[PDB]
């Protein structure tokens, strides 16, 4: 089994109070069954668009999860991922500098 | 256009 | 540049009443052009590229018929593999396939390929000669014997050298302008204060297409390959990509550092520094 790699980031450079898209890009995982959650203040975000699942030359899968959002404080954003390869879920916070 | 497998695994 | 067509297939068995999920994705020069998913409302091959919209109804019907047959083939193969590995029922298992051909710029067949993986590990592959099989483990040897005794390699070679090459020629014409599209990167440097009188300098490349890019940091000439931090190329979600590269630099010495961006869409590489 391959352990997923996560990157959480925005579609556009983050402006203090501008409508943007938050992305969660998960890669290098096998089996393809995965659970991805997008959080605001540690709370699940409704209407989270998921891309179709594809796999790479090394057989591992990848997927893009995205939601409409607005920074700055407003309000700390994250992505939570559960997969068979890792014991206990993994949370990755959005960091506007990365 | 895709291919069709014949004999199974 | 060389060209290619590939089909990536996946069948995932599910515990319960539902039969396995079957997804087939076609790629022309690494760009998704068709997709079939058995878990759709009306499962059919659908165009995924603008230039595929040129295809007549006969094309889609014939492609959809092949996929329905293949969903059944993957179903029986998953059943056979379960028995080979003496695995318990009520599990979720994955069978994947990659197949296609590579063409030269002169449209000459370079190579054909066919490979399968079970549970994420190589299972069986067609050799470059397209006549013999390389079976990875003990169970795969059961498949190899079955396929040598059925002449499976002759049927795959005929497709890989024939129809695969013919359809790729036809797709290449139909979508030459679409495939040759480029979006040039916009770049800027950000300054991130750290402790110990140091600064992270981050060079960003945004909204570029295709994904291939090179980000380089330099100190008074000569690359900083050694301690440079990179992020993996990411889709922005709108069809373009993003990447950044960073270096940790001492305070006051930032103007000695230069970042370069190399991308096929550019008239010339971009050169930039932290602008205070
Ligand atoms: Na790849």
């Amino acid at each position: 089994q391959k352990t997923p790699q996560i990157q959480v980031y925005s579609r556009h450079p983050p402006e203090n109070g501008k409508p943007n898209i938050l992305n969660c890009y998960v890669t290098q995982f096998h089996p393809p069954h995965i659970e991805i959650q997008m959080l605001k203040n540690g709370k699940k975000i409704p209407k989270v668009e998921m891309s179709d699942m594809s796999f790479s030359k090394d057989w591992s899968f990848y997927i893009l999860a995205h939601t409409e959002f607005t920074p700055t404080e407003t309000d700390t954003y994250a992505c939570r991922v559960k997969h068979a390869s890792m014991a206990e879920p993994k949370t990755v916070y959005w960091d506007r500098d990365m | 256009a895709s291919n069709e497998h014949m004999e199974t695994m | 540049g060389p060209h290619s067509m590939r089909y990536f297939e996946t069948a995932v068995s599910r515990p319960g009443l539902e039969e396995p999920r079957y997804i087939s994705v076609g790629y022309v020069d690494n760009k998704e052009f068709v997709r079939f998913d058995s878990d759709a409302e009306n499962p059919r091959y659908e165009p995924r590229a603008p230039w595929m919209e040129q295809e007549g109804p006969e094309y889609w019907e014939r492609e959809t018929q092949k996929a329905k047959g293949q969903e059944q083939w993957f179903r029986v193969s998953l059943r056979n593999l379960l028995g080979y590995y003496n695995q318990s029922a009520g599990g979720s298992h994955t069978l994947q396939q990659m197949s296609g051909c590579d063409l030269g710029s002169d449209w000459r067949l370079l190579r054909g390929y066919l490979q399968f993986a079970y549970e994420g590990r190589d299972y069986i592959a067609l050799n470059e000669d397209l006549k013999t099989w390389t079976a990875a483990d003990m169970a795969a040897q059961i498949t190899r014997r079955k396929w040598e005794q059925s002449g499976a390699a002759e049927h795959y070679k005929a497709y890989l050298e024939g129809e695969c090459v013919e359809w790729l020629h036809r797709y290449l014409k139909n979508g030459n302008a679409t495939l040759l599209r480029t979006d040039s990167p916009k770049a800027h440097v950000t300054h991130h204060p750290r402790s110990k009188g140091e600064v992270t300098l981050r060079c960003w490349a945004l909204g570029f297409y295709p994904a291939d890019i090179t980000l380089t940091w330099q100190l008074n000439g000569e690359e900083l390959t050694q301690d440079m931090e990179l992020v993996e190329t990411r889709p922005a979600g709108d069809g373009t990509f993003q990447k950044w590269a960073s270096v940790v630099v001492p305070l006051g010495k930032e103007q000695n550092y230069t970042c370069r961006v190399y991308h096929e869409g550019l008239p010339e590489p971009l050169t930039l520094r932290w602008e205070p």
